[PDB]
RNA sequence: UUUGCUCCACACAAUAUAGAUGGAUACGAAUAAGGCGUCCUUGUGGCGUCGCUGAACCAUAGCAGGCUAGCAACGGUGCACUUGGCGGAAAGGCCUUGGGUGCUUGCUGGCGAAUUGCAAUGUCAUUUUGCGUGGGGAUAAAUCAUUUGUAUACGACUUAGA
RNA sequence: GCAGUCAAGCGUUCAUAGCGACAUUGCUUUUUGAUUCUUCGAUGUCGGCUCUUCCUAUCAUACCGAAGCAGAAUUCGGUAA
RNA sequence: AGAACUGGCGAUGCGGGAUGAACCGAACGUAGAGUUAAGGUGCCGGAAUACACGCUCAUCAGACACCACAAAAGGUGUUAG
RNA sequence: GGCCAGCAUCAGUUUUGGUGGCAGGAUAAAUCCAUAGGAAUGUAGCUUGCCUCGGUAAGUAUUAUAGCCUGUG
């Protein structure tokens, strides 16, 4: 119920993340998808390497430029997914990715805004515990995808200055919690326990 | 069948002292420390008093349950390890041409470098590891000891130079020149 | 200096467990174990509120922070007077869990003409707490 | 096939002038309704004895509830059941409230491990096993040991929104 | 090339909308573990407490929100100024010192609304240009045609010329 | 045509390092048969020259394992086009 | 290639088997409302990321009749006997 | 009397809820109460390695300062 959403792509995998996102799209939801390279894929690395040099083969023999492109950087990998649940051929299917913005790390205007979580696609509950998973920045890197470290420390430089807002947040919010508990006393405090809130 | 529960018993001695969050096995001793990331194996250790400690698996399948006695042993070793440590000894072996073996610096790294082996003018280099500590063995002839607190570092830095001596294009039977670990033990004696 | 083993505290299922139904006819209303089955069902009885005794699944209830004294497999007139002499009604009424239950249930139950009081006096308690956070 | 009911269903071929008064035989059926278990009794009968249900008739078809339904027991279940290749016996372990519930797993068990379809199998003797350790299995023993105990790791939430804002935990 | 060009005020006109109608309400990591508070010996520390969904939290009374008569506070927030900071991943925003100014349902009063006739979204958003009002600001290039050959099928390219 | 399985005889002693008969189970469409679905108001019917690309059932070239591999010289098998 | 009985396509659209003469469902004047068949219910795509007991991890997993293939022979992989 | 609506009482087809009275079965089976026997995944009690101000101890014991099962009413 909010104007644009803000999903945190980190611990989920694919498949279950780019289900819903898809659907949402077409019934016409503006989604942006940050943190791309933390997202993860079931099964272990050697599998999902293999399955990704099965992709790059495939190409037009006679003129290779015309042909399929393969994209290395882990938010257009998950683009693609995205694509195939889309009718994307269509003017309905292009107006819904249209709707959609996918980013490696969070960049300025969306890390000051709340970000959410799909649990449906959420992979430490999907998965059992003790089976094999890939992460997604891991294997662009083994495909050729040059800015891993790049984004790695960027990513590096927001969580610090994130952690010094939330000192000052989390310290303001003990007082307003000892002036809601004080304020809990007078007739005006007891008439909204029994009137519910 | 899915076991209901199982568990195996860590039994600690009265010098060290071992750590544990997460997954995360510090274990502090007199030789000095060692720790060990466990967070890929999915199972409970628990404290009863202080000289034992239980490690537990809650409806584990068979090999959940073998692992669960693996984890055992790499925390056993670790307070054997810090308490009496590793010391693994090392022969050459030859017939004609004597293996030439000198402990050797390139930017403050230490590497083991082995010379004239079986007639060889390629020069064999082994990096020495962080912690374990080399030493040429005086009188026992053609003998090398390696040791300190971790195996898995030692037992590696051995089988290193184990493995950098083999011989090509020879039928090995006859050609029996190499460097061979000869006895695994542990520095101080008694236990 | 001691060892300092971590714990991971757990609620378990045994014989003498308390807990809350999720779904069905009961949904809701307190249960106690009697016997255990397997790892999936067990046997419930909850003499008080009404819920028949019955095998159910461990997916259609939840596990309470408490546990009562009973033997293995004990009848419905044992379990009924253990139930009232472990005391557990008031304990459970007197927690925050279901205190929570409670507001939900009393937010939910509200007439219009209530809904404008509580903002009449949200607005009233507003003003002297925000007076508080400016002093200090 | 279903969940299951007992019934008892009895049966004595047609009565003649030559010979009056038959035999009357008799056996217990598990089945979802009355329809298939006269069905599967008719089944039984031409298995064994010269008859069939042109020359027979059915006599008194009842239901049997079960004797204590709140009571935990511990059965042992007799089957017998066709491969792809031959056809075998076996002796299963089950553990329930109720008889009719151990025929309602063991049918759902030879369906998983075996393959085994319910055309392929016949129930044998069901037999509540009264005494301890008169329990050859191991998956049954288990949880016959006294003071058991045993935790829930790993707690999961199925939620109605679509998005959340919190992040969850699995404690318990 | 008939007062052209550009940014800022308000005045009227067009032409649209992949679709406002209280608030996109900011740690990170773990999940066989943690959050929030507290006390020390600041640690992989002791003690307390929470979850079992945002069914939350914040805002929410006045003609689509009027005109006035008071009380208690020295709070609460818009609107244009103003002092100082931080933000380069796509920063185009965020905090912040100091006045000015409107309101204040934090509490008590005095007026007004009818007739849109028993319902008819009953119109209150935000893009892109035009056109005149009136206040600042700034005073060039490119192609053809001629010319070169480090270039050339033609185009293209590369040079020179008040 | 190519591949297993069982292993007769061999390989001075010795079934299985390696040669490997006959049986029994398959894959291939680079052979030839069998058939006549498409084309008889026409799809240019051998080979060579020229030139790109693909397959691996790998002759050589890289790294390996076996040997009835002292060395040299070989033989068998694995990854790999 | 040639026969026996029945049902069909030919002469026949409509829903299902992605696609298809013959398979499954069902056979058609023109409209509204309800209900189902065969088939289905993550997203493409209208409809349960339903409930329940189990099995399986594959450095060629496996995924719905007709149908678009796989065998002998092996495996202290794991599960029931 | 033309164009387009809203609200009522009605009829035909239908869809989705709340709710009353009866019948059948081992005249449900259970639970629950009155009752005879029985036992191990053994309560109190008793006795022994006993021993960190008292619990453990591994035998006995058939309800006692837990209880449980089977027949019959
Ligand atoms: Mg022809
Ligand atoms: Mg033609
Ligand atoms: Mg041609
Ligand atoms: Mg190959
Ligand atoms: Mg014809
Ligand atoms: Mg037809
Ligand atoms: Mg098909
Ligand atoms: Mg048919
Ligand atoms: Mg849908």
């Amino acid at each position: 119920v909010e104007p644009v959403v803000v999903i945190d792509g980190k611990g989920h995998l694919v498949g279950r993340l780019a289900s819903v996102v898809a659907k949402q799209l077409l019934n016409g939801q503006k989604i942006v998808v940050v943190r791309a390279e933390e997202l993860n894929i079931s099964g272990e690395f050697f599998r999902n390497k293999l399955k990704y040099h099965d992709f790059l083969r495939k190409a037009t023999a006679f003129n290779k430029t015309r042909g399929p492109f393969h994209f290395r950087a882990p938010s257009r990998i998950f683009y693609k997914a995205l694509r195939g649940m889309v009718s994307h051929k269509t003017a309905r299917g292009k107006a819904a990715l249209e709707r959609l913005k996918v980013f490696e790390g969070i960049p300025p205007p969306y890390d000051k805004k709340k970000r959410v979580v799909v649990p449906q696609a959420l992979r430490v509950l999907r998965l059992k515990p003790g089976r094999k998973y890939t992460t997604l920045g891991k294997l662009s890197t083994s495909v050729g995808w040059k800015y891993e470290d790049v984004v790695a420390k960027l990513e590096a430089k927001r969580k610090v200055s994130s952690a010094e807002y939330y000192a000052k947040k989390r310290a303001f919010t003990k007082k307003v919690a000892s002036a809601n508990a004080t304020a809990a006393e007078s007739d005006v405090a007891k008439q909204l326990a029994a009137l519910g809130y | 069948m899915k076991y209901i529960q199982t568990e195996q018993q860590i039994e600690v001695p009265e010098g060290v002292t071992v750590s544990i969050k997460s997954r995360i096995v510090k274990v502090v001793g007199p030789r000095g420390t060692l720790t060990k990331n466990l967070k890929h194996i999915d199972v409970t250790f628990t404290k009863v008093n202080n000289q034992l400690i239980k490690v537990a698996v809650h409806n584990g399948g068979r090999k959940h349950v073998a692992a669960l006695r693996t984890v055992k042993s790499l925390v056993d070793n670790m307070i054997t390890g810090v308490t009496k440590g590793y010391k693994y000894k090392m022969r050459y072996v030859y017939a004609h041409f004597p293996i030439n073996v000198n402990i050797v610096e390139k930017d403050g790294a230490k590497f083991i470098e082995v010379r004239n082996f079986l007639g060889d003018k390629k020069i064999r280099n082994v990096p020495v590891r962080d912690g374990v500590t080399i030493e040429f063995s005086t009188n026992v002839k053609d003998e090398i000891v390696l040791s300190g607190n971790s195996v898995e570092d030692v037992s590696q830095n051995a089988a290193d130079l184990q493995q950098i001596c083999r011989v090509r294009n020879k039928d090995i039977r006859k050609f029996l020149d190499g460097i061979y670990v000869s006895h695994k033990g542990f520095i101080t004696e008694d236990l | 200096t001691d060892s300092i083993v971590k714990a991971s505290n757990w609620r378990l299922v045994e014989v003498g467990r308390v807990v809350l139904i999720k779904k069905g006819q009961s949904a809701g209303k307190l249960a106690a174990i009697v016997e255990i089955i397997d790892q999936k069902k067990v046997l419930i009885d909850g003499p008080k509120a009404g819920v028949p005794r019955q095998a159910i699944n461990l997916g259609q209830v939840v596990l309470t922070p408490l546990t009562f004294a009973l033997p293995r497999g004990a009848r419905t007139a044992t379990v009924s007077k253990k139930w009232a002499a472990a005391a557990v009604c008031e304990k459970w009424a007197a927690s925050s869990w279901a205190k929570k239950i409670a507001q939900r249930e009393r937010r939910a139950a509200l007439t219009d003409f209530e809904r404008f009081q509580v903002m009449v006096l949200r607005k009233q308690k507003r003003y002297t707490v925000k007076k508080a956070l400016a002093k200090a | 096939m279903a969940h299951f009911k007992e019934y008892q269903v009895i049966g004595r071929r047609l009565p003649t002038e030559s010979v009056p008064e038959p035999k009357l035989f008799r056996m217990r059926i598990f089945a979802s309704n009355e329809v298939i278990a006269k069905s599967r009794y008719w089944y039984f009968l031409q298995k064994l004895h010269k008859v069939k249900k042109a020359s027979g008739e059915i006599v008194s078809i009842n239901q049997i509830n079960e004797a204590h339904p709140t009571k935990v027991k511990n059965f042992g279940v007799w089957v017998r059941y066709d491969s792809r290749s031959g056809t075998h016996n076996m002796y299963k372990e089950i553990r329930d409230v109720s008889r009719v519930a151990a025929v309602e797993t063991l049918y759902q068990d030879m369906a998983a491990r075996h393959r085994a379809r319910f055309r392929s199998i016949h129930i044998l003797k069901v037999a509540e096993i009264e005494k301890t350790a008169d329990v050859k299995r191991q998956y049954v023993k288990q949880f016959l040991t006294k003071d058991l105990k045993f935790p829930l790791p790993h707690r999961v939430q199925k939620s109605t929104k679509t998005f959340s804002y919190k992040r969850p935990s699995t404690f318990y």
